[PDB]
């Protein structure tokens, strides 16, 4: 069965930059009847994968002349003329000249824009839950870049561990930034036996590590 | 218009057989081969099956001796049918509908939304929802406890989109799912505007309309 | 003589940490670099990280956020830590020792039996044996309802080899294992020798034997 | 990120004759210091995995003289000439001149050897078994050969559906053979209400089924 072998497996590129995406397959791909039926698709966050190219070099409809396919026989190149923030996402080749046909494994674009420090807010746990005998705090970090960050929750000054999980979004398509929440979660119990809750948070667009908190 | 449109079970326990139909709108199936893709979370896109125009079928190699594909022309309808689940199976499965050439495709050109499959043994729950009280003001709700994948989340019935963030879910200790909305709004819309978020978790057929007030 | 073997808890419920230790003998951390290897359930092997003789490490791309791996040369012990488990995260961990070279390996000469981690929010539960009764004889034990993997099967202490089949075990929709381990015996020895089983569910700390009879 | 992609994913191959596995490497493994790290690793049924070859061409000690690896630069082979049932397993490459170093995906070695039947054997629940509410009827088929087999079960003659689950063992390392495991599961209940199980049989080296049955 064939192989199709897709590098990188990530790419992250500038804002208007070239990017060159390579599918080779295990043996040549041209068909007996003399077509070679290889094809890209790209899979923006939370979309379906949507067809760019069909037979090595020609443009689905729609498809900006921005993007190019070439190549043969065992070896395509998918290109990218000046990379935009709409073009973040997965690319995979696709190979139907031999049954069964198989996808690459993927590239995943990202995108490389000037540094944006997030902005910080804390919310603490609704009223709602609380009477449930549940109690999550929640930091947002929303709209940075680049995606490393660090958070840091605090009870008391006490530093906290084990007790809390992160959420990263896709990087945002149209600013090509990353938003980031933290969930601090204790039993009602816990949360009521302490005063001060702080989300500190370190990121390189900020001058110092930022603290948000708040006083049950 | 083209529209093809995935729908399941939501979750199978394993051993366990899944059904899935494709109902496709905007071409005839006697005209138009389909594929299955799935899509393990995380993961690449593998491609499942083909059901052709004329109705004869092909398999992926790794699951052929589990699976097959039928259609119904009439009712526009593609059938994905898998027996002796495993925890593997979990993926968003998707439908494609060819297009190009005669007997191979050029391509993919139409594709579902795809449905979220669930191999587990563990019964479905509905979510809690909680407001996320709030120049610039974040408010959001939290969604939580719930299983399996995948709840959706929209802001005044869909008319707010512009600062809106839901976050993937994560995966508890507990085996229940839990994520946030948040969006982000102008302060002095706080005492004009109500912000209500509305959560649909289908597999427990939960429906949850949530005011977010200072 | 060289030896590794690693150590880990059998279940970790997801969001929450792993750790395993590698034990080694015959040769010194001073002086080897071991490497850390995973195989997730019917998938290939998948390089995790290395801790040099040295001390540095590196780790796997797609890991390195949530893997820290250390040493002790004393206690001739290797130390690997993952934070946030996912599912994706269920394997065989394995280490492997380094062969030849000075600064890069030429290979990876003596491994662990591996170490089976199951990233899962249920609980612990050992297994229900029981016998499957019989020139030639077929005799074995049903091993039935436990969590998670593995399980491993002897029979008369391990004396008894030759012919014996442990099945895969099969997950079940109450989302239990099951599998039977069968042996091949002479049918007149089925009045001179006793036939027992031998089971060990290490995550439950479960032993059992069974007397399998006529 | 180097990518190593090894084919065939499975190589089913007769006793005595030459198996051949690629990999096949996105870039050259020559280290700079003129040495290309490829191994090839075996891991057989219930093992670890064990060197084979290192350095692309040299034999670890213990490995036969029918093993061999080739190849240079981006492109190699590991031939065995007169395959054994040993030799049995999953084949890796493993490329150490780059960091990270990477596995490719495997290559399955299936042995082909002559057609075996089938014993079958059947198995009532036991007492235990069914005083806990639950009745596992086991139909056993061993040391066949070809993998492919037809196991029905008969309840009183009635053939049963959706109530049973099959379990094959890997290729075995001696002879070249599988066995399977069909087993029926019914409630105390309902498995004393019939009086005949009956596991029926169907494979290439029976003539005709083979029907294994027992009276309650
Ligand atoms: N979206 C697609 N689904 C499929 C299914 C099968 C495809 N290719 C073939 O069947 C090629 C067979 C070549 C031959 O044997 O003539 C190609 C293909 N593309
Ligand atoms: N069993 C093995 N574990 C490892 C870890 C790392 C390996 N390779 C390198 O680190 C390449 C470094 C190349 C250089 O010298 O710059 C090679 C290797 N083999």
């Amino acid at each position: 069965e064939l192989v199709m072998t897709q590098t990188p497996l990530s790419l992250p590129v500038s804002l208007g930059d070239q990017a060159s995406i390579s599918c080779r397959s295990s043996q040549s791909i041209v068909h007996s009847n003399g077509n070679t039926y290889l094809q890209w698709y790209l899979q923006k966050p939370g979309q379906s994968p949507k067809l760019l190219i069909y037979k090595v070099s020609n443009r689905f409809s729609g498809v900006p002349d921005r993007f190019s396919g070439s190549g043969s026989g065992t070896d395509f190149t998918l290109k990218i003329n000046r990379v935009e923030a709409e073009d973040l996402g997965v690319y995979y080749c696709f190979q139907g000249s031999h049954l069964p046909p198989t996808f690459g494994g993927g590239t995943k674009l990202e995108i490389k824009r000037t540094v944006a420090a997030p902005s910080v807010f804390i919310f603490p746990p609704s009223d709602e839950q609380l009477k449930s005998g549940t109690a999550s705090v929640v930091c947002l970090l929303n709209n940075f870049y680049p995606r490393e960050a660090k958070v840091q929750w605090k009870v008391d000054n006490a530093l906290q561990s084990g007790n809390s999980q992160e959420s990263v979004t896709e990087q945002d398509s149209k600013d090509s930034t990353y938003s980031l929440s933290s969930t601090l979660t204790l039993s009602k119990a816990d949360y009521e036996k302490h005063k001060v809750y702080a989300c500190e948070v370190t990121h390189q667009g900020l001058s110092s590590p930022v603290t948000k908190s708040f006083n049950r | 218009d083209v529209q093809l449109l995935e729908s399941g079970p939501g979750l199978v326990a394993p051993s366990q057989s899944l059904s899935i139909t494709c109902t496709v709108s905007g071409f005839s199936l006697t005209n138009y081969g389909v594929d299955w893709v799935r899509q393990p979370p995380g993961k690449g896109l593998e491609w499942v099956g083909v059901i052709w125009s004329g109705g004869s079928t092909n398999y992926n190699s790794a699951l052929m001796s589990r699976l097959s594909i039928s259609k119904d022309n009439s009712k526009s309808q593609v059938f994905l049918k898998m027996n002796s689940l495993q925890t593997d199976d979990t993926a968003v499965y998707y439908c494609a509908k060819h297009w190009g050439g005669y007997y191979i495709p050029y391509g993919m050109d139409h594709w579902g939304q795809g449905t979220t499959v669930t191999v587990s043994s563990a019964s479905t729950k509905g979510p809690s929802v909680f407001p996320l009280a709030p120049g610039t003001a974040a408010l959001g709700c939290l969604v939580k406890d719930y299983f399996p994948e995948p709840v959706t989340v929209s802001w005044n019935s869909g008319a707010l989109t512009s600062g809106v963030h839901t976050f993937p879910a994560v995966l508890q200790s507990s085996g229940l799912y839990s994520l946030s909305s948040v969006v982000t709004v102008p302060s002095s819309s706080l005492g004009t505007q109500t912000y209500i978020c509305n959560v649909n978790h289908k597999p427990s057929n939960t429906k949850v309309d949530k005011k977010v007030e200072p």
